C-alpha cells in the first residue's frame, strides 16, 4: 500500500498515476499542490528608521561661560561656544560681551516611529516547503496540507505522503532578507550597530523595540548665529529616509524561478521550480479488485485528433470489450501523452473517448485504458498560438 | 463551585463503583472506588481519585 | 443508563506546578593523580549517576 | 591601525597582543572569553505525554440494542457490545438481556499536565556561539558579549573588534535534540504523527497548544463481563511516561566537545570547539608616543626559575634601566610559553620579575619585554601533579 512517486515544481497540473495493485486494476491516484513556502532561518537585526536629534536651547553662560557636559548623550555634541557672546534675541543678556558662553549641548536616539514603522532586517538561513497535497485515490478526494520535508508522514484521510525535500535551494531568500514590513529586499547590512553614516539602516538595533541600539549617524553641531541664537546641528543625510529611497522592486517582484513572495513569516506562494518525492501510504483496500471490477477487454488504439498543444485534451478513442459498465481507470503508462482526463467511465460493449494530447512529434500514446494497455500512436499536429497558462510535457 | 468547594460537592452526590475484589475478591459497588490516579508529578505526587 | 448525557464538571485537586528540591549529593571518593592517570575511588552513598 | 588574530577559543584563556606601529608606543592588550551557548536553528516536533481515555457510563439498551456511529475521539472508539446482556448490580437494561446492546465508547483525550508539563524534540539546524569578549585593550578594561558570528559588532571601548567566525561546527547541537523539563538529551522523533506503540513521543504534538495530537496507542476494547459490565477498553502503554525514565544520560551531561549544555536558551557554551577569530581597529589613544616612552635601555632579561606546568610561575629577572617608569608589554613570541603577569612597570633601574608559563622544558621564550626583543631561554623545572586547574601550552 506504498507506492513511490515524483510530483515536480509546478502545482496543479493533475499527478495522475494507476497505481498496480496487484489482484485490482491501476488506480489512478490525481494529486493536486497547493503551496511550497520557501521560508528561511531568518532573525532580525535593526529595523532602521529615522534618528532623532533632540537639542533644547543652550546655556548663554553669562558674566563668564557656561560649565558644558558630556553625560553620554548618544548624539551628544557639545558646542560649546566659549568666547561667544550670543547677542540675544530681545537684547544684550549676556551683558557680559565678552563675559557671555554660548554653550549648548545636543543628543541623538532612535527615532520613536518604530512601533509600527520597523523594517526588519531577518539573518538568513535554511528553510522548507508548505505543502497542500489534493488527493484522489479511488473513490478518496480530498485537499489537506503536509510539511515540505520528507519527514512528514503526511497523514490525513486513509493517506499518508511521506515526500522528499525540495532537493536545491530554491532561493526564495538573501543573505540579508531585510522584510522592509510588506516585502523582501536582499541586501547586506552591517552589523547589529555596525554600520556607518548612510548605511541601509543607520541605526543598528539587534533588539527590536529594546531600549539601547547601535547607529551611525552625521552628527554634527554647529556654532550659533551672528548674535541671535541658532541650534547649528546639521546632521547627515538621514538613511533611515535613505532606506524609504532604498526600497527597490523586491524579490517578491525580482523573483527568477517562478518565486512567489508569501506573507509575514515570510514564506514563498509559487514556489515555482523543484522535484519532489511522494511516498503513498494510502490503504490498497480501498482500490477495486480485478474480479471486484468491471472486464473491459479488447484493447485497440484509434485516435481522432490533437493539437500543438494545450491541456491535454485531444479528441481519440480506444476499443473496450467490457464485461460489464464500469468506471475504470484509462491513464497511460508514459510521459509522451498527458492525459486531460484520467479515470474513464465505460458503459459496456463499444470504446472510450479520451480527451488526452501533448506535444505529439515522434509521440505514441501508451494509454493504459485500466483494464489493458495500448501502445496507440499521434502526429500531433501543431497549433498557433503563444498565450496560455499550461502544457504538455 | 469551587470558591466554596462545596457546590461542587453538593452536585455530586457520590456512589459505589465496581469494587472487584474488596475482600478476596468480592465484587460489588465498593463503596470507596478507585476514579483515577493523578500522578505526573517530579514531586513524588500521588493523587487518588 | 444513560448513554446519552448532559454532564456537570468540577475541578482538579492539587495543581502540579515548579518547585525546588533538597537532593542530598554528598562528597565523592579520593582522588590520587598518577603516573599517566588520576584515581577516585567512589564510597557508597545513595545510589549516584 | 586595525590588527587582526584569533585565539583558543574555549572560555579560559589570557589572550593578548603586544601590537605597535611606528610611533604609536607598544600596545599590549589583554583580552579574555566567557560563555558562547550553541543553540542551532531548531524546529519542535512532538509534544508527547500519556493518554486518557474518556469512558462513558455506556448505554445498555434494554428491549433492543444500541445505534452505532463515528466517535471522531483522539483515539475515540465506540464498541457497541452487542447481545450485552445486562445483569447489573442493583439492576442494568437487562430486562431484557436478548434485547439488550451494551453500547460503550471511549475517547482518548490528552494528558492534562500538558500547559508545562511537556517535552519538545527539537530537529536541530545551523547556529553560532555566542562570545562575552572581555577586553582590557591598552588600560581600558571592560567586559561585553555578542553574536559571536564573524561580522557582528564590537565597540570595545569606542576601538573597533570584530569576532571573526570560528570553523567549529562541532558543537552539541546534533540531528535532533530532544528537551523536556530541564531534559538536554539528543532523541529523535517518529514521523509527527505516524506514531509508533512504544515511542517516547507515541502521540504527536504540533504545537504546545497545537491543534491535533495523532498517536498510535491501542485501547483494546471487547465484549466486558457479563453483568457488571466492566470498563472492557484496555489501553496499549504509552511509552510517554516510559521515556521519560527512557530519559537516559543528559545532552550537555553526556555531551562530548566539552560544551556547558543547558534549557531553553538552549546553552552549548565554552565549548572546546573553534578558536576566536578577530578584527582589531586599534585606536590611537592606545600606544603611547615615540618619545612619550620612558628611555628604557640596557635591558637584559635573565630566567630565575621555570615551571612544569600550569599557569604562569616561571621568573625571569629583566634588568630594565630606565628613564621613567611605564608598561612593559611582554608578548613576543612565545609560542611555546605564557605570560604571568601582562603589563609590568617599566622600571628605572630594576630586574624586572615576569611570571610566565610555558610547557616545553627547553623553552626559548622569544621575550619582547615593552622595551625590546631578545631570546630568553632556559630549563623549565619537572612538573609536579597530574592534577591542576588549567595549562599554558
Amino acid at each position: 500500500y506504498e507506492h513511490t512517486a515524483t510530483i515536480p515544481n509546478v502545482v496543479g497540473f493533475p499527478y495522475k498515476a494507476h497505481i498496480e495493485r496487484n489482484g485490482f486494476s491501476p488506480m489512478t491516484l490525481q494529486l493536486e499542490v497547493v503551496e511550497t513556502s520557501w521560508e528561511p532561518t531568518l532573525n532580525l537585526e535593526y529595523i532602521t528608521c529615522e534618528y532623532k536629534t533632540v537639542v533644547p536651547s543652550p546655556f548663554i553662560k553669562c558674566c563668564g561661560t557656561s560649565e558644558c557636559s558630556s553625560k553620554e548623550q548618544p548624539d551628544y555634541q557639545c558646542k560649546v561656544y566659549t568666547g561667544v557672546y550670543p547677542f540675544m534675541w530681545g537684547g544684550a543678556y549676556c551683558f557680559c560681551d565678552s563675559e557671555n558662553t554660548q554653550l549648548s549641548e545636543a543628543y541623538v536616539d532612535r527615532s520613536d516611529v518604530c512601533k509600527h514603522d520597523h523594517a526588519s532586517a531577518y539573518k538568513a538561513h535554511t528553510a522548507s516547503l508548505k505543502a497542500t497535497i489534493r488527493i484522489s485515490y479511488g473513490t478518496i478526494n480530498q485537499t489537506t496540507e503536509a510539511f515540505v520535508n520528507g519527514e512528514h508522514a503526511v497523514n490525513v484521510g486513509g493517506s499518508k505522503f511521506i515526500f522528499g525535500p525540495i532537493s536545491t535551494a530554491w532561493s526564495p531568500f538573501d543573505n540579508k532578507i531585510v522584510v522592509y514590513k510588506d516585502d523582501v529586499y536582499n541586501q547586506d547590512f552591517p552589523p547589529y550597530g555596525s554600520g556607518q553614516p548612510g548605511r541601509f539602516g543607520d541605526i543598528q538595533s539587534r533588539t527590536v523595540e529594546s531600549k539601547d541600539l547601535y547607529a551611525n549617524t552625521a552628527l554634527k553641531l554647529s556654532r550659533p548665529s551672528p548674535g541671535v541664537v541658532h541650534v547649528p546641528y546639521t546632521p547627515t543625510p538621514s538613511g533611515f529616509k535613505y532606506w524609504l529611497k532604498e526600497k527597490g522592486s523586491s524579490l517578491n517582484t525580482k523573483a527568477p524561478f517562478g518565486c512567489k513572495i508569501k506573507t509575514n513569516p515570510v514564506r514563498a506562494m509559487d514556489c515555482a521550480v523543484g522535484s519532489i518525492p511522494v511516498s503513498m501510504d494510502i490503504p490498497d483496500s480501498a482500490f477495486t479488485r480485478v474480479v471486484d471490477a468491471p472486464a473491459v477487454t479488447d484493447l485497440s488504439c484509434q485516435v481522432v485528433v490533437c493539437t500543438h498543444s494545450s491541456d491535454f485534451g485531444g479528441v481519440a478513442t480506444l476499443s473496450y470489450k467490457t464485461d460489464k459498465p464500469g468506471k475504470c481507470a484509462v491513464h497511460s503508462h508514459s510521459n509522451v501523452a498527458t492525459l486531460q482526463e484520467a479515470t474513464v467511465d465505460v458503459k459496456e460493449d463499444g470504446k472510450v473517448t479520451v480527451h488526452f494530447s501533448t506535444a505529439s512529434a515522434s509521440p505514441a500514446f501508451k494509454v493504459s485504458v485500466c483494464d489493458a494497455k495500448t501502445t496507440c500512436t499521434a502526429a500531433c499536429e501543431p497549433p498557433k498560438d503563444h498565450i496560455v497558462p499550461y502544457g504538455a510535457s | 463551585s469551587v470558591t466554596e468547594h462545596f457546590n461542587v460537592y453538593k452536585a455530586t452526590r457520590p456512589y459505589l463503583a465496581y469494587c472487584a475484589d474488596c475482600g478476596d475478591g468480592y465484587f460489588c459497588y465498593s463503596p470507596v472506588a478507585i476514579e483515577k490516579i493523578r500522578d505526573e508529578a517530579p514531586d513524588g505526587m500521588l493523587k487518588i481519585q | 443508563a444513560d448513554q446519552t448525557a448532559r454532564r456537570g464538571k468540577v475541578h482538579v485537586p492539587f495543581p502540579l506546578t515548579n518547585v525546588t528540591c533538597r537532593v542530598p549529593l554528598a562528597r565523592a571518593p579520593d582522588v590520587t593523580y598518577g603516573k599517566k592517570e588520576v584515581t577516585l575511588r567512589l564510597h557508597p552513598d545513595h545510589p549516584t549517576l
